[PDB]
DNA sequence: AGCGCCTCCCCATGTGGGACCTGGAGAAACAGAGGGTGGAGGGAGCATAGAGAGTCTGTTCTAAGCTGCAAAGCAAAGGCCTGGCGACCTAGGAGACCATGGAGTTCCAGAAAGTGATAGTTATGCAGAGCGAATGGAGGGAATCAGCA
DNA sequence: TGCTGATTCCCTCCATTCGCTCTGCATAACTATCACTTTCTGGAACTCCATGGTCTCCTAGGTCGCCAGGCCTTTGCTTTGCAGCTTAGAACAGACTCTCTATGCTCCCTCCACCCTCTGTTTCTCCAGGTCCCACATGGGGAGGCGCT
């Protein structure tokens, strides 16, 4: 009757088959792989919310995620990911 | 801001080796890998190897192994390559090219050549030289042999001159690249579309794979207007 | 009541931390002190871990509070939770 | 145990013989292919002339090194 | 009435409802507007698009065919973006870099 | 018999222990130190098997990362042995002090 | 214009308050406020995490007493601690 | 009756309410416990007449009536506690805190 | 523009002197000077990132509060 | 005439320059070398005068104290000179 | 866990010079300051000075400037005091006491004292000496002649024994100390008051001063129970 | 070769002269306090089971102690080279001042976009089974180190 | 310069277990739909402030010359840390017991958000002197080249 635990495990297992069909991951690179994606997320969120209240403002949108991808990551990878982050918002708004 | 300065001609006699710098200037010189093609009118453009200054790991290609050495100066933000026993067929054109360590990136930044003068997924490219008017649209078919997830880039190359990135991931466009280029395609098949021309796209486009360890160019198509 | 733990951090667990941090040679005064720095360390992070425990009521130190303490220090830890 | 102490021994005496006859390690692993058709290296000649190998792998190469102790007394 | 959730309608495979849902629970703003997910998703599916390739890649030149945290501590330990990134970071179970200095060596 | 000079291997240590991925502090010295030094700060606590894992995992990345920066802080004082005085420098320079 | 909030006015009477012929410049009241708003940021930020990790939805003076003793050293936690528990026992016992 | 503040109940100097309204809009929690603010308020006005009593320390020490940016810094550097609470804080115009080597003195 | 050579020798001598260094080599300046260009690199284009996300076109000293900031960095005394 | 053994203006100039809390690099040259950097990022922006000045005491700190740690490990290398291995050490162990 | 270790008895001759030691231990060593007080039968204690072992920071007072000096060594975690030129007036029992740097804390953990026999504002304590019985209750007044923001503490003393730390801050309790006794008062005016009386109580009762700069302990109580 | 009385430069203290910055008083105004409601979030008991001490045991692998010695560390001399110190001439910074035009901000409309409530259907977590990848064991060979010639 | 001998580490094979991956079931949370509100584009004036240019005066910097003292190299001594061996002891893995405490469920109930009024606290603006920095004079102190010993 104990509640259940929520992680990323099942989407980080489908973006690697993928990026790699044949290759499988073990439970401790999986705990790395959830631990890397909370801690990320919660970079992002609280730069995001940063800079909403720098601004007075009182949402999140896309632009305060884009900037707070700008500041955190270094420069190509803030690059390529601002690509598909751009991306996933014009493939998203157009459905 | 970017730039790749290189040397100039060198004559070389057989037996001996030969030295060329890549001094870099413009950009933090540790965190992008200086990658180094040849280029013949025998059999066109293809990948020697590259050197990451990072940690100054290096990776050459298995036709070009003890051919070739890569070398690196932190100090002088400088990549050296040194080629040994030259043999008859050296005589070509060396790039060193800037590319960054994320896998979607490509060689965004060429040098200008040091044109050296001695005394595997192979690139199905269908049309070898085209036609055309100052307004219509071009096709170029990229074909591969096996599968590239969407690794794959287009290179327009004038005559005598450094070749100019169009197209990064099979689909994006590079930086001051207008929208008349397009790429489009993945998997195994992919092309490259001129939507309007001018008096400039008169070159020769290439498309290069670095899904796998040994990146492989295209065959190369010439474009020649009116 | 447990007392002098900190002599089984033994001579040769200290050599092979320092094989993998490439270490040559070794001093022979550097155990003493490589003692005294992980006590420092571990009094520290055990500290906030009890401050975290303590907090929710526990009397279980869990490897939660542990990862919390080490990324309140500026030392993230992958693997064990969050 | 006295097995141990004979195949000592008998060792002992190969490694006499040999430094008696001249031949290197590598001769005998290579005349042993030539004897058997079991060509041996410098590592495994080394390793029965120190007496620290497996018990079994030590008579398994026991006869041939009888046989090329025979071999190398007069051919 | 149907189908078509928020990921599948961006093309992601990271989850833009729960993303959505840890944004407005996480106590980051009043509001959060609903492209904000969908970036949010994307960039976190990239980073590890990217980190589970290069582990592949150190576990393929191992030849291995399971990635253990060893091949994701040498997928981030040898970039200078992603070291840079999770540069204040401690992964359980992936050793060092393998590197001894040049002064340490005979000659 | 046969003897190895000094250096080499503990050089071969090098190369075998920074391959290598498990703990190198063996764990029950360690959980007794854990627990040792937690009941000075809440008496009768109790540890899950995880939490002295983590611990051991970040007190032993703490201490190859210290002794990465002692050996660079020997090399600069043209030596290879360290010594406390590295530690001290180390430790000094990261805010540590 | 905008009305602009500060603290100079309570440093103020805090400063007059221990310092009874001690005067400030306008330079050391800007490091006292940028002192009491990152000192107040670090606080409610630690509070807010420590709300987050025991699943509760609200700030209380326990969570605002452990971020005390967190993010404070010793004796300084032990002081603030006790003007805390005297503050908030003297606003309990008067309304 | 009369609306008496709520730092007076509390006895203190700093507010309870503009603590409480930062706390409340600063997206930190759903609620805010009504005791909480009286506690950092508290904590805010301990931290601020320990640092300028030693500030005025300080400046007396100089021979100065008025407080500047140096004398916070030479209060602050000189307590242990007190720098290990801002090690990664710069004061401007602060100065640093008088202090050479023993190696390279004279003699 | 150039304008690295406006950091000067007796400025960084200065900067060295408050440090508490009393010899200073001469290769110390170019050092100095590359690494005082890679440290307002690294602050100024999180400043202009600030600036940018206000949609403004002027960076202010809270713009360059928040950056360093969020180096670890944080200065008091400018807001 | 009179002169001085060297090291000995070199500590009046360490007790001088520490006693003090005024700004050692001069404003328009930082001004104008915070200019050109941001240049790089943006075409044509403005700063405020804070700005600037918050920008001239952050640098001037990190490099007083990079110089702190510069010195350190040229006491370490028993030395009184500071080199660039100094620097490039003490950036390494910083962790830049 | 915290403690202050000193030496034994000291029998010196005239005009020498004495060491004395203050081994500590439990506790961060250098966060906290080394206080040293001076305790004979006739002027009672007096504080002489202080050490911070973070920055090796002296303070002494004004009588003991140039006779007494404190020293600090951090690798054994010592605190050192020398005493030259020694007058014949310098059999007196030495402690040092633990004190953080923080102004509300008080001298909270003291030594045991080291017998060395040789062969400002001014607390007003109104009953020099009272008689109290098994549950009475006992009022002791600490008049100050100058004003402190409330920086007073009171220890009780037992023959031959350290002095306990009972009251800092003039109304907080020590760490051990039960609640019977109460500290009260602030400006000028102050009060210890012993609820309900044992038999450990017979003690002599001490309130020190550390709001200026210069630590002026009281002339004390003497309690007695039948 | 060894200290010390003159010389000299620099720092610390006292005494005015103002110029700047801080302290204190008056008027908006807005935000904190007071009071009444209503819905929760969060306390108290109450139970069960997962789980973390606690103990025994057999083992074998690792730590501890000793020894021979070699090579690394440290001290001392010597040299040279490279920074420190002082002088001088000049270019550039500092401070003040004016014009300006482009930018940051407040004002009001309203329109797009986010929230809130409900149903339910789909995605996902948890439990169970079965091969496959991955350890260990055993040799076997390639690579490398060290001492004799 | 070897090179032959001895260790040691990487390559295969083969059972062998352990764990990852796939599948089935329940349940919770994500989505479609509608009504509502409310944040923020979007013009737009409007002041303001950062840039650009002028001007003047010092003064800090750049250059050069001289020298000393500090850093680097070499050589010798010594000492201490390493490689190796032998013995024993304690870590480890499994196998139990045994309580105990963390977690979920239910009741309910105190308290916090919300809203409406209102008033008194705070902030902005503007004078008034007190703090202090500069200029100059005086004196002590520390450094450093020359005389008598």
């Amino acid at each position: 009757k104990r509640s259940r635990k929520e992680s990323y495990s099942i989407y980080v297992y489908k973006v690697l088959k993928q990026v790699h069909p044949d290759t499988g991951i073990s439970s401790k690179a999986m705990g790395i792989m959830n631990s890397f994606v909370n801690d990320i997320f919660e970079r992002i969120a609280g730069e995001a919310s940063r800079l909403a209240h720098y601004n007075k403002r009182s949402t999140i949108t896309s632009r305060e995620i884009q900037t707070a991808v700008r500041l955190l990551l270094p420069g190509e990878l803030a690059k390529h990911a601002v690509s598909e982050g751009t991306k996933a918002v014009t493939k998203y708004t157009s459905s | 801001e970017v730039q790749l300065q290189q040397s100039g001609p060198e004559l070389v006699e057989p037996g001996t080796s030969v030295k060329m710098p890549c001094k870099a200037s413009g950009y933090t010189f540790t965190s992008y890998t200086i990658q180094w093609v040849k280029q013949t009118p025998r059999q066109g453009l293809e990948w020697i190897g590259y050197i990451y200054p990072y940690n100054a790991g290096t990776k050459y290609n298995e036709k070009f192994k003890g051919k070739a050495t890569l070398t690196s100066d932190k100090s002088s933000s400088t990549v050296y390559m040194e080629l040994s026993s030259l043999t008859s067929e050296d005589s070509a054109v060396y790039y060193c090219a800037r590319k960054s360590s994320r896998l979607r990136s490509t060689l965004d930044y060429w040098g200008q050549g040091t044109s050296v003068t001695v005394s595997d997924i192979k690139m199905t490219q269908s049309p070898s030289s085209m036609h055309a008017s100052l307004g219509e649209r071009v096709t170029i078919t990229c074909k591969a042999s096996q599968d590239i997830r969407s690794y794959l880039s287009w290179y327009q190359q004038k005559p005598w001159k450094s070749p100019k990135t169009l197209i990064y991931y099979a689909t994006s466009l590079a930086d001051g690249v207008p929208s008349r280029f397009s790429g489009s395609g993945s998997g195994q098949d992919f092309s490259l579309t001129i939507n309007n021309l001018e008096s400039d796209d008169t070159a020769t486009y290439y498309c290069l794979q670095h899904g796998e360890s040994p990146y492989t160019f295209g065959s190369g198509t010439k474009l020649e207007i009116k | 009541v447990l007392r002098d733990n900190i002599q089984g951090i033994t001579k040769p667990a200290i050599r092979r931390l320092a094989r993998r941090g490439g270490v040559k040679r070794i001093s022979g005064l550097i155990y003493e002190e490589t003692r005294g720095v992980l006590k420092v360390f571990l009094e520290n992070v055990i500290r906030d871990a009890v401050t975290y425990t303590e907090h929710a009521k526990r009397k279980t130190v869990t490897a939660m509070d542990v990862v919390y303490a080490l990324k309140r220090q500026g030392r993230t830890l992958y693997g064990f939770g969050g | 145990k006295a097995l141990q102490k004979e195949l000592e021994q008998f060792a002992k005496l190969l490694k006499q013989k040999r430094i008696t006859l001249g031949y290197t390690q590598a001769d005998v692993g290579l005349t042993l292919g030539v004897l058997f058709g079991k060509v041996f290296s410098q590592t495994t000649i080394c390793r029965f002339e120190a007496l620290q190998l497996s018990f079994k792998n030590m008579c398994k190469l026991r006869p041939l090194l009888q046989k090329w102790v025979e071999e190398a007394d007069n051919n | 009435a149907k189908a078509k959730s928020r990921s599948s309608r961006a093309g992601l495979q990271f989850p833009v409802g729960r993303v959505h849902r840890l944004l407005r629970k996480g106590n980051y703003a009043e509001r959060v507007g609903a492209g904000a997910p969908v970036y949010m998703a994307a960039v976190l599916e990239y980073l590890t698009a990217e980190i589970l390739e290069l582990a592949g890649n150190a576990a393929r030149d191992n030849k291995k065919t399971r990635i253990i945290p060893r091949h994701l501590q040498l997928a981030i330990r040898n970039d200078e973006e992603l070291n840079k990134l999770l540069g204040k970071v401690t992964i359980a179970q992936g050793g060092v870099l393998p590197n001894i200095q040049a002064v340490l060596l005979p000659k | 018999p046969h003897r190895y000079r000094p250096g080499t291997v503990a050089l071969r240590e090098i190369r075998r222990y920074q391959k290598s991925t498990e703990l190198l502090i063996r764990k029950l010295p360690f959980q007794r130190l854990v627990r040792e030094i937690a009941q000075d700060f809440k008496t009768d606590l109790r540890f899950q098997s995880s939490a002295v894992m983590a611990l051991q995992e970040a007190c032993e990345a703490y201490l190859v990362g210290l002794f990465e920066d002692t050996n660079l802080c020997a090399i600069h004082a043209k030596r290879v042995t360290i010594m406390p005085k590295d530690i001290q420098l180390a430790r000094r320079i990261r805010g540590e002090r």
